[PDB]
């Protein structure tokens, strides 16, 4: 009886992996140059705190 | 009988499933070459949401004072923009005599 | 035999995504609100090159 | 899709106790500025302004 | 996974609460270079200003 | 959230500009935190004076 809501399921699982397959790139770029920032604001917390 | 219907509704999805399959090997291959900076975003993120967390008053307090600073800064500088401008305008020539 | 060996975890992972679908299914709108919002918040910064 | 996911979920195991910390940090630090977003907001415009 | 859920809808509405006044903070990064800037210009183009 | 990919793929995007600038500007943001710790403690001290 639930088997239109697993079509449903396997579609939108389809839909939003190429989503994500495009957009992923961009995302993991953005997380070096923010594990880079976050480094950053990791050695200097007491300071950040000061402030 | 229903697993007649079950196998018949299945096999209804196999290019949908094929798509999938396609899809998340599209995704998992990208995020496997990438797994060096989820690596380097598990090790050194959490301290940083961790610290945040702990002093999420104190950023806001942070933000707060600087807005109440700011917002009576703002009104004053908008205010006072025109008329101080003529008044500098206006004194040039007495201060140039004096 | 392969799967029967690996039938325990399997099941976990069903009962744990179980809860965590039926935590999270009904504000799937707040969801889309979410990612349209942070994306005009992103927006917010990126007007320019630098 | 097998080898990919497993060398993922391995990474993300590595790190289970961090990764199990930082969704409860960042629950309490997005509800601490939800909390209090209005006056945050007011003060992020006043401050551009 | 409900804190999976409370931060995600307590982050939209944090994210809306802070876009409501998109125009000034879509301005802010540029307002405070340019203020810097003009600060910076006045104290360098004026050297008296500790004599007077 | 297969129908806001548009704006998961924009965040995305936006969030990979905003960190590579951030890390592009590592020694210029320590350099920041550094003299914000002390400048603002120097105006509050100035504003007090003539408060």
């Amino acid at each position: 009886p639930r088997m239109p809501q697993i079509r449903r399921d396997i579609t939108g699982l389809a839909n939003l992996g190429e989503v994500y397959a495009d957009a992923s790139p961009d995302l993991f770029d953005g997380l070096d140059n923010a594990v880079t920032t976050a480094r950053t604001l990791n050695e200097q917390r007491g300071n950040l705190d000061q402030a | 009988n229903q697993l007649d219907t079950f196998t018949d509704e299945l096999n209804q999805q196999r290019e949908e499933i094929t798509r999938a399959i396609d899809s998340t090997n599209r995704l998992l291959n990208i995020v496997s070459q990438r797994n060096d900076t989820l690596d380097r975003v598990l090790t050194e993120f959490p301290p940083l949401i961790q610290h945040f967390a702990e002093t999420r008053d104190l950023f806001a307090d942070a933000v707060t004072a600087l807005g109440r600073l700011s917002a009576a800064a703002d009104e004053t500088l908008s205010g006072s923009n025109a008329n101080l401008h003529t008044n500098l305008q206006n004194l040039q020539r007495p201060l140039k005599q004096l | 035999t392969a799967l029967n060996e690996g039938r325990g975890d399997f099941f976990a992972v069903v009962k744990s995504l179980a809860l965590f679908v039926n935590a999270l299914h009904r504000s799937d709108q707040q969801f889309v609100a979410l990612n349209n919002d942070l994306a005009q918040f992103t927006n917010s910064f990126t007007n320019t090159d630098q | 899709v097998i080898k990919n996911l497993n060398t993922v979920l391995d990474t993300t195991v590595r790190h289970q106790k961090q990764f199990d910390e930082t969704l409860v940090n960042f629950e309490t630090l997005i509800t601490g500025l939800k909390n209090r977003a209005d006056p945050i907001a007011t003060s992020v415009a006043d401050i551009s302004d | 996974s409900t804190q999976v859920n409370q931060l995600l809808v307590n982050a939209q509405t944090l994210l809306a609460a802070v876009n409501e006044r998109g125009r000034s903070v879509s301005l802010l990064l540029e307002r405070v270079s340019s203020v810097s800037r003009q600060v910076e210009g006045f104290v360098d183009e004026n050297p008296n200003l500790n004599h007077v | 959230q297969v129908n806001s990919g548009d704006a998961i793929q924009r965040w995305a995007a936006n969030l990979n500009t905003l960190a590579a600038q951030s890390a592009q500007n590592d020694e210029a943001l320590r350099s920041g935190l550094q003299q914000a710790a002390p400048t603002a403690d120097q105006l509050n001290a100035v504003f007090s004076d003539v408060r």
